């Protein structure tokens, strides 16, 4: 009705000013709180500032376009289309960037984690990711819009022509989603591999170390049926398994301390191996001695590096939970105008593109863009405790 | 190096039997001399351990009570005596050489054997 | 006590250049101190794997091995007319606690 386009107007303002009140708020975060100005803030901060432009741009421009008459011209509409391509694949862009920065960090952390490469790159690749998406969308589109009929003047001209709208669709998206996937996976197999060696590690050592405290057990515990050979014989056997569990002055520290330890072992079955009739009461009592100064360092230290795999490990966990959701609210939100532009291009010239549905896939896009600021703080609480 | 034997001969059962192994450069003080005896068409049995430092010697469990090993560091040999044979001692027996614990030379134990010699009962 | 070493295979044949897979286990677990050994009629006992996967200098690298928990294994990839002899387990945990294997003949 004639009333009905006040009433959707005024709707689409309140919603651009929330939109707009929400990534300023997460700018404010940013920029008062100097502790989110890391890495891990670094690469996130577009992903808040492109879709804000989003808010500035698409949603007041398009009230003329649909709202009132078309009073702009065509100049005017393809800058609109224009904005609307680069704040919209600078997401998904940025979202790779993270993921490749978290790729970097995770598997080339022999390297990467222990010297961190120069700061003067990053903005280098932050702008080059917004370059990025117009060398995918820019030009391409630009060369195919060349129509003369002006119906649907800003809905863009290249398609009903299914080779290039396959094409952009596969790049827009699939491609990203597989480097994603593929970065994703090599971290948490990397940290799982990690974590296996050390999980088995540690286990061999403990159990090892159980092993030799049951025989020092019987050792302090002397039978007078000479039980001493029997009992150190096991010992001997954990000494060598725990000696080869290798984690250098440090190695040497460790290998020298089991060699001492072997050494005593050895010195102290002597007597009983001899047949020798005394076996001085079984005087294995000084390997305390070893037990809880030389191989105890170890055996706490190794313990605490599975507590940081284990810690490491949930966090990439969350972050990968996060990118993962991130990316399929994306593909839920994008994954409506693909299927409405690709499958109905075998008839465009009346009536085709005009629907409801569509026009809704339309405002979808923008929504992804809505309820981002909203998902936003779901990483990290201390937006809304600031 | 070789560790050779010129203990082989023929003894009578009950009677004494000395063997001789000689080391052929190696110093006996640093690396401990195994004695191994193996049956005729049988498999590989110990004997005894004896070591010029420290003068530990080990017998083996059907062995013990009957002989008698000792090494002189200046003569640089170690001698094997049987002092009573039960027909069942029966063997050819040869002497290997043998690490301490400290490095490699115990993860590498029981190399450069020797010829071997023939006892019979 | 004694820890007794059992070697499953006593007697094999295979032609020459195929893969011979000889086991050996033990009672009590041992730590890379069972070694493989060879011997022909007339002759000593050599070396060959030492401690549980390693070869010594003098031995070709078609002989190997493995380990697992208890479980020894010599692997001979391409058999030859030479390597034909009794191979022997022998676990030297310590001086007192030698113990040869049964052995098996290829
Ligand atoms: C702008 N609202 C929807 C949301 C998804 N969508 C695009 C736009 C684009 N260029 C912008 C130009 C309009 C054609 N490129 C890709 N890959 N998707 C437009």
């Amino acid at each position: 009705s004639l009333s009905t386009r006040v009433t959707l107007a005024f709707f689409m303002s309140l919603v651009a000013f929330a939109i707009m009140l929400g990534n300023a708020l997460v700018i404010l975060a940013f920029v008062v709180d100097k502790n989110l100005r890391h890495r891990s803030s670094y690469f996130f901060l577009n992903l808040a500032i492109s879709d804000f432009f989003v808010g500035v741009i698409s949603i007041p421009l398009y009230i003329p376009h649909t709202l009132f008459e078309w009073d702009f011209g065509k100049e005017i509409c393809v800058f609109w289309l224009t904005t609307d391509y680069l704040l919209c694949t600078a997401s998904v862009y940025n979202i790779v960037l993270i993921s490749y920065d978290r790729y970097l960090s995770v598997s080339n952390a022999v390297s990467y984690r222990t010297q961190h490469t120069g700061v003067l790159k990053i903005v280098t690749l932050m702008v080059a990711v917004w370059v990025l998406a117009f060398l995918v969308n820019g030009p391409m589109i630009l060369v195919s819009e060349s129509w003369k009929d002006e119906g649907s003047e800003c809905e863009p001209g290249f398609f009903s022509e299914w080779y290039i709208l396959a094409i952009t669709s596969f790049l827009e998206f699939v491609i990203p989603v597989i480097l994603v996937a593929y970065f994703n996976m090599n971290i948490y197999w990397s940290l799982w591999k990690r974590d296996h060696l050390a999980r088995r590690q540690l286990a061999d050592l403990e159990d090892n170390w159980e092993t030799l405290n049951d025989n020092l057990k019987v050792i302090e515990k002397a039978d007078n049926a000479a039980q001493v050979k029997d009992a150190l014989t096991k010992m001997r056997a954990a000494a060598l398994d725990a000696q080869k569990a290798t984690p250098s002055p440090e190695m040497k520290d460790f290998r020298h301390g089991f060699d001492i330890l072997v050494g005593q072992i050895d010195d102290a079955l002597k007597l009983a191996n001899e047949g020798k009739v005394k076996e001085a009461q079984a005087a294995a009592e000084q390997l305390k001695t070893t037990r809880n100064a030389y191989i105890q360092k170890y055996l706490e230290r190794a313990r605490s590096t599975l507590q940081r795999e284990h810690v490491e490990l949930l966090r990439a966990r969350r972050l990968a939970k996060s990118l993962a959701i991130l990316l399929g609210v994306f593909a839920v939100c994008w994954a409506p105008y693909s299927l409405f532009t690709i499958v109905l291009s075998f008839y465009s010239s009346a009536t085709g593109p005009k629907s409801v549905w569509y026009r809704i896939a339309f405002w979808l896009q923008w929504f992804n863009s809505f309820v981002n600021p909203l998902l936003y703080p779901l990483c990290h609480k201390r937006f809304q405790k600031a | 190096v070789q560790l050779v034997e010129s203990g082989g001969g023929l003894v009578q059962p009950g009677g004494s039997l000395r063997l001789s192994c000689a080391a052929s450069g190696f110093n006996v003080v640093v690396f401990s001399i195994h004695w191994v005896r193996q049956a005729p068409g049988k498999g590989l049995e110990w004997v005894a351990y004896i070591s010029s430092s420290s003068g530990s010697t080990s017998y083996a469990d059907s062995v013990k009570g009957r002989f008698t090993i000792s090494a002189d560091t200046s003569k640089n040999t170690a001698y094997l005596q049987m002092n009573s044979l039960r027909a069942e001692d029966t063997a050819v027996y040869y002497c290997a050489r043998w690490g301490y614990w400290p490095g490699e030379p115990w993860w590498k134990a029981f190399d450069y054997w020797g010829q071997g010699t023939l006892v019979t009962v | 006590s004694d820890i007794q070493m059992t070697q499953s295979p006593s007697s094999l044949s295979a032609s020459v250049g195929d893969r011979v897979t000889i086991t050996c286990r033990a009672s009590q677990s041992v730590s890379s101190a069972v070694a493989w050994y060879q011997q022909k009629p007339g002759k000593a006992p050599k070396l060959l794997i030492y401690s549980a996967s390693s070869l010594y200098s003098g031995v070709p690298s078609r002989f190997s091995g493995s380990r697992s928990g208890t479980d020894f294994t010599l692997t001979i990839s391409s058999l030859q007319p030479e390597d034909f002899a009794t191979y022997y387990c022998q676990q030297y945990l310590y001086y007192s606690l030698v113990t040869f294997g049964q052995g098996t003949k290829v």
